[PDB]
């Protein structure tokens, strides 16, 4: 019906500023250290 | 008629405020601490 010259345009529904736009194509119209290895009792203990 | 209730609530808040600023060093000036004497182990350790 609406198809024009081999083009299948059929599958279409047919029934501030106020600009006007064209329809169908819109455009303007833990762990804490332990004592060892912490450097005491490694220089100490006079007993 | 509300005056005495105001007194009661003021007294409550002021009690809390007085308690907040209290420290034992001020009220108990003769509070004890952990004094000790210099002993033999100090001298042995110094020599070592």
């Amino acid at each position: 019906x609406x198809x024009x010259x081999g083009r299948x345009x059929x599958x279409x529904p047919x029934x501030x500023x106020t600009x006007x736009v064209t329809x169908l194509x819109x455009x303007x119209x833990r762990x804490y250290l332990r004592f060892h290895x912490x450097x005491y009792x490694x220089x100490x203990x006079x007993x | 008629q509300l005056l005495p209730l105001q007194k009661a609530v003021r007294g409550h808040v002021l009690q809390f405020e007085w308690h907040q600023n209290s420290l034992l060093t001020n009220t108990h000036p003769n509070f004890l601490s952990k004094i000790r004497n210099i002993n033999v182990q100090d001298a042995l350790l110094t020599n070592q």
